[PDB]
RNA sequence: GGUAUG
RNA sequence: GGGGUAGAAUUCCAGGUGUAGCGGUGAAAUGCGUAGAGAUCUGGAGGAAUACCGGUGGCGAAGGCGGCCCCCUGGACGAAGACUGACGCUCAGGUGCGAAAGCGUGGGGAGCAAACAGGAUUAGAUACCCUGGUAGUCCACGCCGUAAACGAUGUCGACUUGGAGGUUGUGCCGGCGUGGCUUCCGGAGCUAACGCGUUAAGUCGACCGCCUGGGGAGUACGGCCGCAAGGUUAAAACUCAA
C-alpha cells in the first residue's frame, strides 16, 4: 500500500539527463553568449551537457577553427563543469565534448 | 432521457431507444461544445458560417431543382 | 398564448422539457416568442419542469 | 394597472389561505382596487421540489390596483414564510374569463 | 450484507476513464470498478472494451449483495457508455431503467481554454 | 413620456384650441414638462446614458423651437419663456 | 505524437 | 438604469456509503489519494453566468444588448385624421458616449487565467501540451479613450429595370394590396478588377472628414490630456526605385 511514498522517495532525487547544445565554427559572439547562458542553466540544475560542433562542407578543412570554439566553451565553463570527454578527431562531421557538473 | 424498460421488450431494443433518446436530446453534442471556452466572436463566426452553408444549400438544392 | 395553459404548452416542449424550435413545430415567429415566455413563466411557478 | 398575482402556499398552511386572501384583497379595495378574478386552484403537484415540498397551494389574483399597494403585497409575501413563491405580472387589460 | 435485490449502476463515462459504481436505491455505494483498475493503462483505459471489463469486475464485486434488478445512470460523453450497459445485461442483472444524467450548465461556469494541439 | 391627461392639459393651457397641438408654444411647453419630469429620473439613474440621449434631443429640439419663435414673433417668445420659466 | 537541413 | 428572484452547473464545506485508485497525455510525469481520494447520496456555503427558445431573428447613434418579474426610462413603426408653418440639411472648433486590456480607492472571489511554479516535448523550447496558480475577469465609484471600434463604405435628400426570402405593422375580400426594417441573387450603369447593383460602389445635389511613392513613422520635437500606462495633434534629415 505504502509504495506511493517509496516511489516518491526514489523520484525526489533526479535522474541526470544530457542536454545538447550545438555550435558551428562561425557562431557569432552574441549567439555564443545565448548558448553559454543555456549551458550555465543546464549545469547549475545538475544536467550533463553534450556540446557538439558541426562542420559543414569544406569547413572540415579548417578543423582547428572549430576546436577553438570548444576550447573557448571549456574555459568559460571551467568553474562549474568538468570535461567528461574532449573530441580528438572529427567523427562524421561533428566534435562532441561532454561536460558534466562539478 | 428516461428510457424505462417496458414489459416483454428485449434489452437490445431498449438500448436502441436509449440511443435515439440521447441522440435527439443532443446531450453528447452539448457536452462536446462545453468542453472548452469559445469566445463570443468565434461563436458568431461559426453561426454565420452555418447560415451561409445552409443558404448555399437552398440555392443549389433548388437553382437546379 | 397563456403560461397557465399547460395543456397547450406541453405540445411545444420535448420529453426532457426543452422548448421545441419553430422550424420543427412550424410556429410563427411572433408566437414562438410568446410561447417561449409562457414556458419560462410556467417553469418558475413549477407548472412545467425545467429538466428531467 | 392590471396585475396578475399568482402565489403558492406551503401546503400545511392551506388552512391559512382563505384568511390570507381576505387580508390582501382588503388592502387592494382599501385603495380603489378591483378584483377582476380570484381562482384558488388549490393544492397541486409541483413539477419539481421547492425547499423539500412536493405539493403546494396555488392562488390566482387578477387585480387592478395602484402601484403602492402591489409593492406592499410583495413585502407581505416576502415575510409571510407560508408563501413559498410569488409572481406579480402586469397585464394590458383586465381578465375576467376562467383559466384552466 | 442485506441482499440489495434492486440497486443502481452509476456509469461515469469520461473521455479518459470509466468508473462504474453500484449503489442501493438510496445511493449508498456497494462496490466500484474503474477501467484503469482493470489492467488497462494510459489511453487503453479510454476504450469501449476496458469499460466492458470494468462493468464485469463491478458485477463480480456485488455478487454478495445478490442484486437482480439494476437502474443504470450513465453520466458523460465517454466511449464506455453503451459498452458498460451491454456488459451489465450479459452479467445477469435485469435492467429496469436507463437514464442519462449528464450535467448541462444552463448558461454557468467558464470552461477551460481550447487546446492548441 | 407624459400621460395623455398631462399632455392634454398643456395643450389646452398653451394652445389656441384643443386642436392646436402644433403651435410652437404647445410644442415647447410639452417639451419643457417632459424635460422637467426627467430631471427626477437622471438624479437617481445617473448611468442611464441611453435615456439621457433622448433627453438631449428634447433639450435640443426645444432650443430650436424657441429660436424659431424668437425670430418669427418676439412677443409670443417673451410670454412663453416666462410662463414656462426659461432663462433664454 | 514536431515533415530541423536537397 | 434600478431592484428583486429562479433553475442548472462548477468549486468548497460537513455528513453517509464505499475502497484503491483518480487525474492527465501522442506517450508521460508533476498533482491528488489509505489522515480514505475519485465515484455515489444528503445537506450547507458561496460566486459567476443564464442551456433549450435562438433564427444571416430583433433592438440600439456606435460601442453594444439574451433566464424571469416589477419599477423608472429612451427610441422606432403603422393607421386614419387634426395641428404648427421651412421651424430644414450639414457641421471646423466644442460637448458627450465609447469593446477589451489597464489604472486608483474599497469590496468580492466559484469558474477561468497573463505573470509565475512545477512536469514534459526538443538540438534548444524563455512556447505550443500537462498540473497548478496570482493579478485580472465580478461589484461600487473615479480614471483611461483605444481596437480588423469593419460594411475596412461620413451624414442628409431625390431619382433609376427585376427575382427569391425573412421580419414587423396595416387595409380589403386563404387571396388581393399597402408601409417600416432586413438577407440573398441579379439587370442597366459603374468599377483596374474583384465586385457593387433601389439598403449602390448607379444617376445627381448639400455640407463635413480625409489622401498625395515606400521605408524612416503615427516616430521625434512642441502643445494639450492622463495618477500611470499612455493617448491626441504631428514633422524632417536620410535611404530605396520602387
Ligand atoms: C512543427 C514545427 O513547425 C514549424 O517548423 C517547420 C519545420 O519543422 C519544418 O517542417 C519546415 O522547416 C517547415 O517549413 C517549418 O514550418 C514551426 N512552427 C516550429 C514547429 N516545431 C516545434 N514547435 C517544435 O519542434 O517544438
Ligand atoms: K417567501
Ligand atoms: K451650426
Ligand atoms: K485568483
Ligand atoms: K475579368
Ligand atoms: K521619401
Ligand atoms: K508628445
Ligand atoms: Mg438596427
Ligand atoms: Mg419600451
Ligand atoms: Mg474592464
Ligand atoms: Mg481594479
Ligand atoms: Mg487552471
Ligand atoms: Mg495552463
Ligand atoms: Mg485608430
Ligand atoms: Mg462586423
Ligand atoms: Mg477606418
Ligand atoms: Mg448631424
Ligand atoms: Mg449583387
Ligand atoms: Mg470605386
Ligand atoms: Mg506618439
Amino acid at each position: 500500500e505504502k509504495s506511493k511514498s517509496s516511489k516518491e522517495q526514489k523520484k525526489k532525487q533526479k535522474v541526470i539527463q544530457v542536454k545538447e547544445i550545438k555550435f558551428r565554427p562561425g557562431t557569432d559572439e552574441g549567439d555564443y553568449q545565448v548558448k553559454l547562458r543555456s549551458l550555465i542553466r543546464f549545469l547549475e540544475e545538475g544536467d550533463k551537457a553534450k556540446i557538439t560542433l558541426r562542420f559543414r562542407g569544406r569547413e572540415m578543412a579548417h578543423q582547428q577553427i572549430g576546436m577553438e570554439v570548444l576550447n573557448r566553451v571549456k574555459d568559460d565553463l571551467q568553474e562549474l563543469a568538468v570535461v567528461e570527454s574532449f573530441p580528438t578527431k572529427i567523427e562524421g562531421r561533428q566534435m562532441i565534448m561532454v561536460l558534466a557538473p562539478k | 432521457p428516461v428510457i424505462k424498460v417496458r414489459e416483454n421488450e428485449p434489452f437490445d431494443v431498449a438500448l436502441r431507444r436509449f440511443k435515439r433518446s440521447c441522440e435527439k436530446a443532443g446531450v453528447l453534442a452539448e457536452v462536446r461544445r462545453r468542453e472548452f471556452y469559445e469566445k463570443p466572436t468565434t461563436e458568431r463566426k461559426r453561426a454565420k458560417a452555418s447560415a451561409v452553408k445552409r443558404h448555399a444549400k437552398k440555392l443549389a438544392r433548388e437553382n437546379a431543382r | 398564448i397563456d403560461y397557465k395553459d399547460i395543456a397547450t404548452l406541453k405540445n411545444y416542449i420535448t420529453e426532457s422539457g426543452k422548448i421545441v424550435p419553430s422550424r420543427i413545430t412550424g410556429t410563427r415567429a411572433k408566437y414562438q416568442r410568446q410561447l417561449a415566455r409562457a414556458i419560462k413563466r410556467a417553469r418558475y411557478l413549477s407548472l412545467l419542469p425545467y429538466t428531467d | 394597472r392590471h396585475y396578475e398575482i399568482v402565489f403558492m402556499v406551503h401546503p400545511d398552511q392551506s388552512e391559512q389561505v382563505p384568511g390570507m386572501i381576505e387580508r390582501y384583497t382588503a388592502a387592494i379595495t382599501g385603495a380603489e382596487g378591483k378584483i377582476h378574478r380570484l381562482e384558488d386552484w388549490g393544492r397541486r403537484q409541483l413539477a419539481y421540489p421547492i425547499n423539500k415540498l412536493h405539493k403546494a397551494h396555488y392562488v390566482l389574483m387578477n387585480v387592478e390596483a395602484p402601484q403602492e399597494v402591489i409593492d406592499e403585497l410583495e413585502t407581505t409575501f416576502r415575510f409571510n414564510d407560508a408563501v413559498i413563491r410569488s409572481m406579480v405580472m402586469r397585464t394590458k387589460h383586465a381578465v375576467t374569463e376562467a383559466s384552466p | 450484507r442485506k441482499q440489495v435485490s434492486d440497486g443502481v449502476a452509476h456509469i461515469h463515462a469520461s473521455f479518459n476513464n470509466t468508473i462504474v459504481t453500484i449503489t442501493d436505491r438510496q445511493g449508498n455505494a456497494l462496490g466500484w470498478a474503474t477501467a484503469g483498475g482493470s489492467g488497462f493503462r494510459g489511453s487503453r483505459k479510454s476504450t469501449p472494451f476496458a469499460a466492458q471489463v470494468a462493468a464485469e469486475r463491478c458485477a463480480d464485486a456485488v455478487k454478495e449483495y445478490g442484486i437482480k434488478n439494476l437502474e443504470v445512470m450513465v453520466k458523460g460523453p465517454g466511449p464506455g457508455r453503451e459498452s458498460t450497459i451491454r456488459a451489465l445485461n450479459a452479467a445477469g442483472f435485469r435492467i429496469t431503467n436507463i437514464t442519462d444524467v449528464t450535467p448541462i450548465p444552463h448558461x454557468g461556469c467558464r470552461p477551460p481554454k481550447k487546446r492548441r494541439v | 413620456s407624459l400621460s395623455t391627461e398631462a399632455t392634454a392639459k398643456i395643450v389646452s393651457e398653451f394652445g389656441r384650441d384643443a386642436n392646436d397641438t402644433g403651435s410652437t408654444e404647445v410644442q415647447v411647453a410639452l417639451l419643457t414638462a417632459q424635460i422637467n419630469h426627467l430631471q427626477g429620473h437622471f438624479a437617481e439613474h445617473k448611468k442611464d446614458h441611453h435615456s439621457r440621449r433622448g433627453l438631449l434631443r428634447m433639450v435640443s429640439q426645444r432650443r430650436k423651437l424657441l429660436d424659431y419663435l424668437k425670430r418669427k414673433d418676439v412677443a409670443r417668445y417673451t410670454q412663453l419663456i416666462e410662463r414656462l420659466g426659461l432663462r433664454r
